[PDB]
């Protein structure tokens, strides 16, 4: 007689199709998905520190719109801006809005330190019924609206040295009145001017009188500007009207902080990777959820699926 | 595959092989049986699980980046930001596509290779005492009980013991 | 007796040299070229809508330079600017020219809608011998050169709401006189200002007196600015002199439109891929014709040839 | 190639084979002849055609982009625009170079492989009735007329029919 | 009797561990490093022409700060800026500082050509004790500080045609006085204004009265601007005060020139690739020294080592 | 490797082979000896030195680029400048990693292949005069002196001369 000895390999009843160099579709015993294509729909609040902006943008929180003052001195790894956000204070614009938003998001804190600026010969703490705080008139919390004292508005001239070992962010502004009557009523001078400088920088802004579209009762505007002062440098502020003064400075930080736009709810759970759609797992090398991401995240690709064979050819 | 064993001279796989990737089936005077080959199986498994991780590192950690969606027309600077992101995505999309194509071809070729090597190794032990039937099975030209089969599977078969008996049967 | 049985493979009289991992040059039976290196030298007019700018830049068409008024209300997939283009109207500049050109080009239309602005107390339809329209004085067709009426130029203040469901592009301007005599002669005020705003944006421009180099008989200039107004938003224009007013708005679109610089002739033929050198085939994956492309195009690479083997080793 | 058949133990290709990539030549008592092998030929061809298309997808369709040529010096922004495009081009140029290198190597090795697999397949049918002469040829040790040759090529050759005769002739 | 014939391969006492598709670590007979990870710490002065900035920034050399005048009419392949650089002249700022620095560096020369400007009814060659040149008061060598002559400062109006076949770079400036007293003492007019234009470009600057932080005795400042004039075009300069005039133009070049920040010493030796850390060999395809490079350089990667097998598996 | 010769049926490498990558060891009536195989060695070497350089081109020469370090906060434009470089570096870092993984796999596989081709080629010359002992050694079933060994190594061995004798010892 004798014997027979046969060699073989396993197979399974289903099997999965993958693509190769030589086959557009070939059946293997097993494969694994390399593209993350789903989200729970919630942003996980750990391990990164999430701050939900609710009704507030980061810029509105910075300036101190009253319904946003809850955010005073706050910090975040990720600031979440909601599409439902709204402003409820003096109508304003920010030349280079995007840059201020970017640098604050990156700084990662709203820590604010009041300084004892002296404002001689003007009325301080101006307010408006466009920016109500409780039942009465009010203003941005971090800014100081200066107006005339008696029948005059003198040349303001103040300085603030940086004797700390961190960078200071100063936020300040310029008022654009809607009428000539308004300009002279507030500031006496028919035209003001504001110049703020450091030892290697300078900014001069001339207010512009005229109407803009009516917003929250006002046809006037404030333009917001900012100046960073390094250790050993110094701030100088010079104005004869229309100046919206700082009350102090924001402490600058460096680190991993950023900002994201999302309407995703915030859940209690853990994920390293955050997208506007919600958090996603990062076990796969690629993802098709969003090109916008934060944290330890799969790489964004266009494909919605890619299969890596994890077994031999399936030959049942 | 390149070696022509899997989906080749081995006509199909064994759904009944549930304890290994590669193995043996035999028939002799005491009946039939099956056994996984542990050494070939572990070699394939070890190359394959380690494979996603060898290339692409760990994930990258990224924080503050650039904006990628815009609510206003801005012109030149927004154009460049969008081109930069689009460029990045298209390059990575290419890397992902190419990577799985190359990896999967190699897994198919490597699994084919392991099948073929085991066949060749088994053949070499048997020397002149067996012939390749062409379907991944060997015809053994001598009495070979269960312990004899086991001696082949565990790699201790002594071809000289059976050579006289076997040669007489093959050629006469 | 017996027999002999030989196995073999084909070969050819001359094959192709290709590069591999193991050979810098190795001979195979056949190969195919993966780099497109030639063009006919003509831009195909299908399937994309090609607009030959001929003597006009896109901006000159937008503003309504008289010899360009043929392009009024036109649309395109690709606008082609010719090196022979020239301006023949009032001498002008555009701050952020590159951005305006881009954003109009992307919209893909010059569709224009006149609106009934009211301009009380000024002269309309100012013109210049730098920009003749027929034998007489004229002006950009989409713009309105305002000057004094009688002995005064009041503060103009007009508004224009967007009640449509598309974006409106408003083009407007500022006149820069060459002398103080000119400034007061036209606008009476010694210094003007133009302010154009929406509910979240504002632009204020101060005009500039002085001599410039003679261009088409004139040492004065116009600066062009633009403002986009979204649905539900509103335009306000405020000026006390030197305003070059809009006549209406451009309907904005989004889509596949773009612009290209080329001296290539436009032929009647079909090609998906357009370069400044002319159309090219898109059957190959790569091309070495131009980094500038439009449409479904091979990817630009530096190499002028790349051979993909399509056959076995050639072993004669 | 890796398998050592083409440009290896097979000394050269056949220019006179114009209807296939792989095939057979024989000499027997009835003369000589030639025939293509269809299965091996088709296996190589099928991997080879669709291969540029498996990777790089379709062409991408792109429209409005950034400017890539400039008529005035501008400094920083032009620098970035020029750097972005230059960066993109070198990466794509790299992808193209590597792609053809990998593909051509794989094409050479797979074509070598198809030759080798066919050789091994033919050998296994012939069993103990033939010997490998080392040049891709088998010496068949029995009288083998045209129908016998055709039986090998189409995979129905029965080694047992000739085994007695062949062993007698070999040894 | 018979024989045995064994086939084999070589091996070595210790090989190198490398990574493959299938192994994180596998031993081969030999390998070679593909990442350049070290530098000598010195910049080689060949083959590229190196210019050591020493105590000077490129802009200070451009403007002609006196202690930098050694660099007059110089050329370079690579300009090297040192961290110890300092300014010792009139305190200044440059709107768009970064762009000017880039464009001069790329041009690769400080070649300067004086022109015979005529300045009627003003005093030329103004200087300051903040900017000493040798023992006396001085100013930037390439700039001309104009002030009143007698009791008047007329309207300046001068022209300079470009009849050459290269581009001219004009560097000029605007004085911002610290007080109204300073403004009127120098320029008579209560406010000056400066406008410089070509046939296709124009710039207007308003000076700024006010205090800035005290620097080298002075609370005033100069802002630096630039204008390029092409062949067949013409320059016009118009001012009624506060003009800091050009003395001539810089010749523009195109080429391989650039600029780098480094504290590396400059040694006599040869290397194609330069980094701020020093020169590095370019025999390897990659490097992990610095993302900043100049010349024929390996590509920057994050990995600090990558081994390429150059031998078979090592199986002793 | 894919072929199972190196670190396979060949049990180990020979530290004593110093004039080649591949070769022969023998034992016969006149003693023992060793000799390198030149063709396989040169084939492996030629494929190997040229490989980094066929791909990655020459170095590119680049000059004025963009700034990559910054001493002041600037916002949007710097963000983009930093993002472009970070993007470039990550792609190149990926390319280097993948390139070395692929090359090294192919280098290991190609060296394994050359060994196997030599083994089969030696085997094919020996025809029915030898048997594969399974450890990369052939048992030769006839007296085979130093000159006999040399005829195999240089590829001129004549199997027919020894066939009667060899078959005689085997059978
Ligand atoms: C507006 O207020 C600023 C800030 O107080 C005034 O600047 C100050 O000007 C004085 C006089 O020029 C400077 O004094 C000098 O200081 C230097 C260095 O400390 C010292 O070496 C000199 O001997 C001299 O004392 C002072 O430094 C400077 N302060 C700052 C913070 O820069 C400015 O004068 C005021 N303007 C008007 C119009 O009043
Ligand atoms: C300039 O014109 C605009 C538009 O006519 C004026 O805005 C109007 O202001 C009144 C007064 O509060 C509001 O009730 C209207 O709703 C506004 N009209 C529109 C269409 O928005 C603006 O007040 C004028 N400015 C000046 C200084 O007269
Ligand atoms: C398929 O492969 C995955 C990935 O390694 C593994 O986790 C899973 O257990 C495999 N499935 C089967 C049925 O073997
Ligand atoms: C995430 O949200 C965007 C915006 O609606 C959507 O286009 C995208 O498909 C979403 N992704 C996933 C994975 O749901
Ligand atoms: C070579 O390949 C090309 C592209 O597939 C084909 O057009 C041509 O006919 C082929 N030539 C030969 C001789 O097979
Ligand atoms: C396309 O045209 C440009 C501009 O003249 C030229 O530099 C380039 O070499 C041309 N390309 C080809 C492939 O002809
Ligand atoms: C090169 O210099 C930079 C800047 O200080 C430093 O971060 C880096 O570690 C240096 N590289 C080496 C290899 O020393």
């Amino acid at each position: 007689p004798g014997a027979t000895l046969c060699l073989g390999h396993h197979a399974v009843p289903n099997g999965t199709l993958v693509k190769t160099i030589c086959d557009d579709q070939i059946e293997v015993t097993n494969a694994t998905e390399l593209v993350q294509s789903s989200s729970t729909g919630k942003i996980c609040n750990n391990p990164h520190r999430i701050l939900d902006g609710i009704d507030c943008t980061l810029i509105d929180a910075l300036l101190g719109d009253p319904h946003c003052d809850v955010f005073q001195n706050e910090t975040w790894d990720l600031f979440v801006e909601r599409s439902k956000a709204f402003s409820n204070c003096y109508p304003y614009d920010v030349p280079d809005y995007a840059s201020l938003r970017s640098l604050v998001a990156s700084s990662g804190t709203l820590e604010f330190i009041t300084e004892g600026f002296t404002w001689t010969g003007v009325t301080q703490n101006g307010g408006s019924n466009a920016c109500k705080r409780g039942p009465g008139s009010g203003f941005f919390s971090r800014l100081n609206w200066l107006t005339k004292s008696g029948s005059t508005y003198p040349v303001l001239n103040v300085t603030m040295p940086n004797n700390d070992n961190f960078d200071k962010l100063y936020i300040w502004g310029v008022h654009h009145p809607s009428t000539n009557q308004e300009q002279t009523s507030l500031y006496v001078q028919a035209s003001g001017r504001v110049t703020v400088s450091t030892r290697r920088s300078q900014q001069t802004i001339i207010p512009n009188i005229g109407s803009r579209p009516w917003v929250r009762g006002l046809s006037s505007r404030i333009s917001i500007y900012w100046t960073i002062v390094k250790p050993g440098d110094v701030l100088v502020i010079n104005s004869n009207g229309n100046l919206i003064a700082p009350r102090g400075y924001f402490k600058m930080r460096t680190g991993k902080s950023s900002i994201m736009r999302s309407d995703a709810p915030i859940d209690t759970c853990i994920s390293e990777c955050i997208t506007p759609n919600g958090s996603i797992p990062n076990d796969k090398p690629f993802q098709n959820v969003n090109k916008i991401t934060y944290g330890a995240c799969p790489k964004y690709v266009k494909q919605n699926t890619l299969k890596l064979a994890t077994g031999m050819r399936n030959v049942p | 595959g390149l070696f022509g064993a899997i989906a080749g001279f081995i006509e199909n796989g064994w759904e009944g092989m549930i304890d290994g990737w590669y193995g043996f089936r035999h028939q002799n005077s005491e009946g039939t049986g099956q056994a996984a080959d542990l050494k070939s199986t572990q070699a394939a498994i070890d190359c394959i699980n380690g494979k996603l991780n060898r290339v692409i590192e760990k994930t990258n950690e990224k924080f503050h980046q650039i904006e990628k969606e815009f609510s206003e027309v801005e012109g030149r600077i927004q154009d460049l930001e969008k081109y930069v992101e689009d460029t990045k995505i298209d390059l990575w999309s290419y890397n992902a596509e190419l990577l799985v194509a190359l990896e999967n071809q190699h897994t198919i070729d490597l699994t084919d290779s392991e099948m073929n090597k085991l066949f060749e190794k088994t053949g070499r032990q048997l020397r002149e005492n067996a012939e390749d039937m062409g379907n991944g099975c060997f015809k053994i030209y001598h009495k070979c009980d269960n312990a004899c089969i086991e001696s082949i599977r565990n790699g201790t078969y002594d071809h000289d013991v059976y050579r006289d008996e076997a040669l007489n049967n093959r050629f006469q």
